[PDB]
């Protein structure tokens, strides 16, 4: 059976070497994702004994920059079973039926290599709501979506093939896609809380050569409403202040300036609390 | 029996562009892509990596460089027959005529008086006023009196059914104007596509705002706009985008107020 | 082949090399026939209809008489009626009676619904709904039926 | 030459292995839908003589419309498992092919295969992938979809009585279907698959939990008797998450604690419903 | 509604009792009706129903005769069909 | 017989080739499953004249027309639209040509240039350089002008995308454009990518039950993933520019995609005077010009408006014909650039 | 199709399959009536431009043109004496006696609006003018101008007025022009603003840059 060059590179993309130690506030979410992915594919008889078929689909949904793609990269790097990387917008092709054919080939490759995971980043590129008055392009993309839905939970059952789908606009997804049978477990990668912000800030300031006493608690207190990428940018801006001052290190004054700068930058955002259903 | 037909392709890449025997990747539209070489009558420098290569059949090599593609809709916009209206048929707007004449004609007639003082003449005008004041009349007078390529465009002619088709033809219009040495473009009824961008919540006017933004970027962006001078005729100069009204794109706003 | 027999919208065989019309094949399915086959309005008759006899009488007048007897109206001195509208809740016999009267009068019953699935049959570049009138005139007498 | 009418791209299911493992016992509830699908697809395939003798005209096409997760494809799987007639499954999205003419060819092939293997049941999942009502000639993809849909209509119209081929179609969004596909005639009947009532929730809970090993303290009645509009897929998700929690705690018996946590984790639709409107 | 276009406006109200009886007779002509069925009684039992509903009643009476494996549609089948449809 | 073998090989390898792909590379001894631009899939029992272990699924190859045997490996495909939007003839605008923007320059220059030239600072401080620089500004100011100055003074691979260039029909296009642009920037040496008029592509997503801007949303999503997604691209820097960030999607403004969200202000009095001088340096300027007076008169002239003041002052001089401005031609230019509609308000006290 | 003309004896012709052959144009063709978008006859083997086409008109042209004289006449109208006089002065008189206008030194009115309550003889005078006039009568409606896809409304307006010029002298009668306004339809993708752009296209066609030929506009 043919393997498309697309599906080949999908399988062979390098997820860096991200470890679970590089993810902060996400501990419950990490273990839910691992529950869905790893354990059913390593000890598939515990769930048989309990009398269930383990969940198949995960929806990592949350505000931008909360760590969905980082978590997906960590899973891809730290698990062994076959893995298929794909951005849902890089499946779309202008030819007739080409996108649906590509999705069919994705699932055919997954079934051929039985223990497999399929990660679709920013699924709302394809899995958007279906229009009752859309254009021809919208109808083609909806054909692609419905091919995907049939592949997940259509007539032919899926065995040992798991789905992960990352999004930050889950409200726009098709209800058939968000259905419990297709995307079984919808986990919310929410904005870091106090302890999550502390953990992320420590993670991203560990390699920075600090030469003072760092009230990470004060930085976290001023980082209310931030995301993980915002905290990484806080570290980067503290470093920027260091270079601009011509210093080969960082201090708490720099960190405070950086966090206030990022807080000011946050004023240009919009609604972020988007939920499914 | 002597001029063989040539299928039009596009030179995608020039493998080994050095003096060594090069190879050109052509893409015969909707037919196929090939690696080919030049005819011995065609100089290497005559062909770039984006020109319409124009290759023959049968070992696709007999080259003829060929100009950029222009949509028939866009190319059927040059004013071939000049309007029968003159500047003497417009009355009561002497100062408006003087300003519009300056901007559109005088640089295109006596450029020496401008390069002597080192001035960049204003390149962009917005004739705005109530319904019926001499806006289209003055546009027709300019078209009649001008010795240059006059391209009329109607705001409603940039509304097209497929996403990116309005901006596509804006790009084609401006690049055709660029190919021509001295061009006046005239967007009449510019209210159609030129409107202030509003977020809304249902994505209304996204396509018209995209084509307007393409026009904005073509008027003043990361590129020398060329020797193109633009007219914007409107009777609702309150919807036009602030970016469109910026004096980097509409330098010489003229008001066709009701005559005294 | 007499060129007078190659009237537009007819299938014809063309020789492989140097295309040359050398036979008039059986005519393609009429676009109206295809459109009505797609719409699939069930055939009806007055005997299938029951319970609306005064309504049968009125529709009979206004549809049958103008096309069969266009002399009663001329003698009366009134323009032939050309528009009928049928009030009534769903499934009370409006389409049934329209189809029955068309069938009995022998008028070609053209069901207009606005579906884009039949727009190629009406006309490929159908930017106007009046383009059905060429078909209606060709298959006249015609009854164009709309349903809300 | 003329080939045997078995040339086709859409092959029947090899009932030896491709047959689904679902059953009318595994479904549970939805007896109205089960009976309607029976009388539409299964009875006329072994009693068409009785139909003709009592004066009924058997239908071809049932359309199984309804919300997502209510049991359309599951009932299709059960019908495929139990039926003793040929079964040709296909997805509406599979009929759209790059090669122009393929897809009308595929529709012809599926219907020819069904006719030559009669009694047969065709099953098109997500019919609204090709049965949409808005078509934009001048786009190519929609022209091909129009050709596919018209070929499908022609095939179903060309099935006179005495032919044992029953069409079944599935769609979450039936409002977007073209009315012609549903047109009174030998084109379609309609069955609804709505969100189950409270007693249907009870039946689905019972059937899904019969396969698990619950502790005697569960009392699924408390969960059944709640004011939530949740599908059979939602009930399966609730039971599945309860089992997942039991596995997490390393137990092989599911507890009321597990079911409580699973229900609160799965049915999280609670939001808004402002109290001043009532 | 301008009084110059719709040359005639006909009204198809919901069928009367007699109209419902006529519709029921027409739509039952096409089934095995056991001798002596009170189609008038069925029409009376189904008031305020359209011809489509009458046809559905006939079809469901046939379906009930099918469910009780039998060759002739009967009064009981018509009664149950009316009850189910309405 | 090396000579004659090479002669036969060259005879078979004469142009023109048909360019195909290497979609699959099977082992049976290695064989190819190439797909050729005539849209034809041919299985090659013998790969051909190119090394088998140099071909990977999807790469572009040259093939004999008739034998369909791979003859060469060709460079990667970049839409002639993504190659035509690369800067070859560099702009010429020193930072001195910029007016009231000094902090904004410093910020951009830092975030873009410094990680390119002085990466050692970042490495020794243990920092990740800032990724994206978004230049908000009112319809005026110096966003595109600063982009031009950066492209002129950077000496790197500059790729000017513009917004409405990436919005196409033929679903998949636009996303392909963005992918090709970022891939070209990646293959080239250190490179900047300038998104002119970002709001054309980055408009916020919405939920709609009847219709929506789904294709542009998909292209924006591809851009989002390219900026900060599964595959880190730390060698291609991105500077976007826009007039309305209230339009842009939140996922496009997040840190990691566009972290230095610079804001270009209305020029102050000194900034306006400096812009006047910058655009009057090349004219025949009179020695009595109170540029501070002109700046005070400007009063919220934002961007070009000052250049337009200078140009229209030159035009006003040109009416008479002279070598002078005498801060009356500039006064008239300010008057005619204010664009105040004519009125007969001379009855005011 | 003829995509573009490069010079005499050369042109780019798009074959039905999409190929874009750059080919010579022989002396046979008039080197006239050739504008981008036109149909062209191409030699099968060499694809040389050897003829032109479009001798047929489009279904839109056929439907718009009134290839008939309505039986109603000015004598069949009673009471609209002044309205008949003015509409005649606008549409018929300049066609039957251009000498009056040419000697007076004025151009006739370009358009006329027939405005009145629901039923007063507006379309009746349109019918009478069509019956008596020697110009080609093109009838359109406002709801008939309201199109479905974005850009179809303006395209239809442009096509209608181009047909009017091609068949000039012509009278373009737009009945119920307020239908482009008052009525709202879901088929219209763009909606109110696409309606506005269609109206703007009508504005340009009625009085815009392009010089009109002999096309008198009646609008009810
Ligand atoms: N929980 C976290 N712990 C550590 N780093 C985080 C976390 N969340 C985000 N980041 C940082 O954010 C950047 C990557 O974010 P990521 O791509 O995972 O976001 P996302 O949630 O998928 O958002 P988007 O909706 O924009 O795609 C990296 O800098 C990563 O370090
Ligand atoms: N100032 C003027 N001098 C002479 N004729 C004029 C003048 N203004 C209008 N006209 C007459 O009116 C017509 C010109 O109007 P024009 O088409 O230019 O209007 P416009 O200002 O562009 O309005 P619209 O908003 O309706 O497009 C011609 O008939 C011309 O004779
Ligand atoms: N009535 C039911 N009884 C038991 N389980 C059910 C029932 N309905 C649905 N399910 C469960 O839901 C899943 C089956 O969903 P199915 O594919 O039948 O949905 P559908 O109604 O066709 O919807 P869609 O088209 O949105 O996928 C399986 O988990 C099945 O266990
Ligand atoms: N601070 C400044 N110093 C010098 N020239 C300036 C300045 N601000 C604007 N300009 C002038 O503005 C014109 C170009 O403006 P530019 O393209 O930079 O605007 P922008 O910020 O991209 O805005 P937009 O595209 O919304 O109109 C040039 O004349 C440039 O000289
Ligand atoms: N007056 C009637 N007599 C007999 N049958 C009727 C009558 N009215 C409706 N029907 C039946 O109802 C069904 C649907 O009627 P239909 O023609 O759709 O009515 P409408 O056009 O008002 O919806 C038809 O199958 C028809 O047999
Ligand atoms: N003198 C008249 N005044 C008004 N209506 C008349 C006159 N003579 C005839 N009619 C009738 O009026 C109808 C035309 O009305 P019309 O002008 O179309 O009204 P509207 O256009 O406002 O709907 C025709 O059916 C015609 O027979
Ligand atoms: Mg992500
Ligand atoms: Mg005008
Ligand atoms: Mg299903
Ligand atoms: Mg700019
Ligand atoms: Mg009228």
């Amino acid at each position: 059976r043919e393997v498309d060059p697309l599906v080949y590179n999908m399988s062979h993309e390098d997820p860096g070497n991200v470890s679970y130690s590089e993810i902060g506030g996400l501990s419950e979410q990490i273990r839910e994702l691992r529950e869905v992915i790893e354990l059913p594919l390593t000890n598939p008889e515990l769930f048989q004994r309990v009398g269930i078929i383990p969940p198949k689909g995960c929806l990592l949904y949350g505000p931008p920059g909360t760590g969905k793609t980082l978590l997906a990269r960590a899973v891809a790097s730290q698990l062994d079973c076959n893995f298929l990387k794909v951005v849902s917008s890089s499946i779309v092709d202008k030819y007739i039926g080409e996108s649906a054919r590509l999705i069919r080939e994705m699932f055919n490759y997954a079934r051929d290599h039985q223990p497999c995971i399929i990660f679709m980043d920013e699924i709302d590129a394809i899995g958007g709501r279906r229009f009752s008055e859309g254009t021809s392009a919208d109808r083609e993309i909806q054909r692609t979506l419905m091919e995907l839905l049939n592949q997940m939970d259509g007539f032919d059952t899926l065995h040992r093939v798991k789905m992960i789908m990352a999004t930050n606009r889950p409200d726009t997804l098709d209800p058939a896609l968000l259905r419990p049978g297709r995307l079984d477990r919808k986990i919310h990668i929410d904005l870091p809380n106090e302890q999550a912000r502390l953990d992320i800030l420590k993670i991203h300031a560990g390699p920075i050569t600090k030469h003072g006493e760092i009230d990470y608690e004060a930085i976290v207190k001023l980082s209310d409403g931030f995301n993980g990428a915002d905290l990484r940018n806080v570290c980067t801006e503290a470093g920027m202040f260091a270079i601009r001052a011509d210093h080969d290190f960082v201090v708490q004054e720099d960190f405070m300036k950086a966090v206030r700068k990022v807080a000011d930058s946050k004023k240009l955002e919009s609604k972020l609390d988007y939920k499914p259903v | 029996q002597s001029e063989q037909p040539l299928q039009v392709a596009r030179c995608t890449k020039i493998i080994n562009a050095d003096s060594e025997d090069p190879k050109y990747i052509i893409n015969v539209k909707q037919f196929a892509k090939f690696v080919v070489d030049l005819s011995d009558q065609v100089a290497p420098t005559d062909i770039e990596e984006g020109m319409r290569v124009g290759v023959d059949r049968n070992k696709y090599q007999i080259h003829i460089p060929l100009p950029p593609k222009i949509d028939p809709t866009v190319t059927m916009m040059q004013v071939e027959e000049k309007p029968d209206v003159t500047y003497s048929d417009v009355g009561g707007c002497k100062e408006q005529i003087e300003k519009l004449r300056e901007v559109v004609e005088t640089p295109l007639l006596h450029p020496e008086r401008f390069v002597n003082l080192g001035i960049e003449p204003p390149k962009g005008v917005l004739l705005f006023g109530p319904p019926g004041t001499g806006k289209t009349l003055c546009a027709r007078a300019v078209a009649n009196r001008t010795d240059a390529c006059f391209i009329r465009v109607i705001g409603s002619e940039l509304v097209q059914k497929y996403v990116g088709e309005g901006a596509r033809m804006v790009r084609e219009l401006f690049e055709m104007a660029r190919t021509k040495k001295a061009c006046l473009i005239f967007f009449d009824e510019i209210d159609a596509i030129g409107g202030a961008r509003f977020d809304d919540g249902a994505g209304g006017d996204n396509e018209v705002q995209r084509t307007m933004l393409e026009l904005i970027n073509q008027l003043d962006g990361f590129d020398p706009r060329g020797n193109i001078k633009v007219l914007m005729a409107t009777n609702r100069p309150d919807t036009l985008d602030p970016a469109l009204m910026r004096p980097g794109r509409l330098d010489r706003k003229i008001e066709f107020s009701l005559p005294d | 082949i007499d060129i007078n027999d190659v009237t537009p919208n007819c299938r014809v065989a063309l020789r492989n090399d140097s295309y040359t019309l050398h036979k008039i094949l059986p005519n393609k399915v009429d676009p109206l026939v295809s459109l009505m086959m797609v719409e699939k309005v069930p055939d009806s008759t007055y005997e299938m209809i029951g319970g609306l006899d005064k309504q049968i009488k009125e529709i009979k007048e206004v549809i049958e008489l103008p096309v069969k007897h266009p002399e009663l109206f001329e003698a009366l001195g009134i323009a032939q009626p050309k528009g009928v509208l049928l009030y009534g809740p769903p499934g009370t016999g409006k389409t049934l009676l329209a189809r029955a009267v068309a069938h009995h009068t022998d008028c070609t019953f053209i069901r207009v619904s606005g579906s884009e699935l039949v727009q190629k049959f009406i006309g490929e570049g159908a930017r106007m709904v009046r383009e059905l009138f060429v078909m209606a005139r060709e298959h006249a007498p015609s009854i164009i039926f709309m349903d809300e | 030459d003329v080939l045997p009418p078995e040339a086709d791209s859409s092959i029947m299911m090899l009932t030896s292995d491709q047959k689904p493992d679902v059953m009318y016992a595994d479904i549970g509830g939805m007896d109205i839908q089960k009976q309607e699908v029976r009388e539409a697809v299964e009875l006329p395939l072994t009693h068409f003589e009785l139909y003709k003798q009592i004066g009924i005209d058997p239908p071809r096409g049932v359309l199984m419309y309804g919300p997502p997760g209510c049991g359309k494809t599951m009932l299709a799987k059960a019908v495929a498992h139990h039926t003793t007639a040929a079964f040709i499954r296909v997805v509406g999205s599979e009929f759209v092919q790059k090669y122009l003419g393929e897809g009308p060819r595929m529709v012809r092939d599926v219907f020819r295969l069904a006719k030559e293997n009669a009694p047969a049941i065709i099953f098109i999942d997500e019919i609204d992938a090709i049965a949409t009502k808005r078509f934009d000639a001048q786009t190519g993809a929609d022209r091909e979809v129009q050709r596919i849909l018209l070929e499908l209509l022609n095939q179903m119209d060309g099935f006179d009585q005495n032919v044992n081929v029953k069409v079944i179609m599935a769609t979450n969004r039936a409002d977007t279907l073209d009315p012609a596909l549903l047109r009174p005639g030998r084109l379609d009947r309609k069955i609804e698959f709505p969100l189950p009532d409270r007693r249907q929730k009870r039946l689905i809970f019972s059937t899904i939990t019969s396969k698990m090993n619950l502790s005697e303290e569960v009392d699924l009645e408390d969960y059944v008797a709640r004011p939530d509009k949740i599908s059979g897929a939602d009930i399966n998700s609730i039971c599945q998450e309860s089992g997942m929690l039991a596995v997490r705690e390393n137990r092989y018996i599911v507890l009321a604690k597990d079911f409580e946590k699973a229900y609160k984790t799965v049915i999280k639709k609670d939001e808004q419903e402002h109290e001043f409107y009532k | 509604l301008r009084p110059g276009r719709i040359d005639r406006k006909i009204e198809f109200p919901p069928p009367n009792e007699e109209a419902r009886l006529d519709i029921l007779k027409i739509h039952s002509r096409k089934m095995n009706l056991t001798r002596g069925i009170n189609l008038r009684k069925i029409a009376e039992l189904m008031p305020g129903a359209s011809g489509a509903e009458v046809k559905g009643v006939c079809t469901e009476a046939g379906m009930y005769a099918l469910r009780e494996r039998r060759v002739h549609v009967t009064q009981e089948d018509f009664e149950m069909a009316v009850a189910k449809v309405m | 017989k090396i000579k004659e073998n090479s002669e036969k090989i060259k005879v078979n390898k004469t142009l023109p080739y048909l360019v195909s792909n290497v979609i699959e590379l099977l082992d049976v001894g290695k064989c190819a499953v190439i797909k050729t631009s005539t849209r034809q899939t041919y299985f090659l029992p013998v790969i051909g004249l190119v090394d088998a272990e140099k071909l990977k699924p999807g790469d572009l190859v040259g093939v004999n027309k008739d034998s369909y045997l791979i003859l060469e490996t060709l460079p990667t495909e970049y839409d002639s639209r993504v190659k035509a939007m690369e800067v070859d003839e560099r702009p010429t605008e020193q930072y001195s040509d910029i007016g009231g923007l000094d902090k904004q320059i410093q910020e951009l220059v830092e975030a873009i240039v410094l990680p390119m030239n002085h990466k050692e600072k970042f490495e020794n401080l243990g920092i990740q350089p800032p990724k994206g620089v978004l230049m908000y500004g009112p319809p005026g100011t110096g966003k595109t002008l600063l982009a031009r100055a950066c492209a002129a003074q950077t000496k790197a691979t500059f790729l000017k995308l513009a917004g409405p260039q990436l919005v196409q029909m033929f679903i998949g296009d636009g996303a392909k454009l963005v992918r090709d642009a970022f891939a070209l920037a990646k293959e080239k040496a250190p490179s900047i990518i300038f998104i002119d008029e970002l709001d054309a592509i980055g408009t916020k997503r919405f939920d709609s039950e009847k219709a929506g801007d789904r294709e542009v949303q998909r292209t924006m999503l591809e851009l989002l993933n390219q900026l900060d997604g599964f595959q880190p691209n730390t060698q291609v820097k991105v500077i976007a520019a826009t007039n309305r960030v209230d339009i842009l999607d939140p996922a496009l403004l997040r840190s990691g995609r566009l972290d230095r969200k610079i804001e270009f202000p209305m020029p102050n009095e000194e900034a306006r005077a400096r812009i006047m001088q910058i655009h009057s340096r090349k004219m025949n300027v009179s020695p009595d010009v109170n540029y501070e007076e002109l700046a005070r008169c400007t009063d919220d002239f934002n961007g070009a408006q000052c250049k337009a003041v200078c140009v229209e002052a030159g035009m006003i001089a040109l009416r008479r014909g002279a070598t002078e401005l005498t801060h009356e031609d500039y006064m008239e230019g300010i008057l005619e650039v204010q664009a105040k509609k004519k009125a007969n308000l001379q009855y005011y006290a | 199709t003829l995509e573009e003309i490069i010079d005499d004896n050369h042109a780019i012709v798009s074959t039905s399959v999409g190929s874009e052959h750059y080919v010579s144009i022989l002396s046979f063709v008039d080197k006239d009536l050739l504008e981008p978008g036109c149909s062209v006859l191409l030699n099968h083997k060499v694809h040389a431009v050897i003829g032109v086409l479009m001798d047929d008109t489009d279904p839109l042209v056929t439907v718009m043109k009134v290839e008939k004289a309505p039986q109603e006449t000015y004598a069949d109208i009673g009471g609209l004496d002044n309205q008949i006089q003015e509409i005649k002065e606008s549409v018929e008189l300049p066609l039957t006696h251009p000498e009056y206008y040419e000697e007076m030194g004025i151009k006739p009115p370009k358009g006329v609006i027939l405005y009145g309550p629901p039923g007063t003889g507006k379309t009746l005078l349109a019918k009478a003018v069509a019956n008596q006039t020697s110009a080609t009568f093109l009838r359109v409606v406002g709801s008939e101008l309201i199109q479905k896809y974005l850009g179809d409304g303006p395209k239809l307006v442009r096509e209608l007025f181009r047909v009017a010029e091609e068949h000039a002298p012509s009278i373009v009668f737009i009945d119920e022009i307020d239908a482009i306004g008052t009525k709202r339809y879901d088929s219209n993708s763009g909606g109110e603003r696409e309606i506005q752009r269609t109206m703007l296209e009508l504005l340009n066609q009625l009085d815009g840059f392009d010089s009109r030929g002999d096309v008198k506009v009646i609008m009810a």
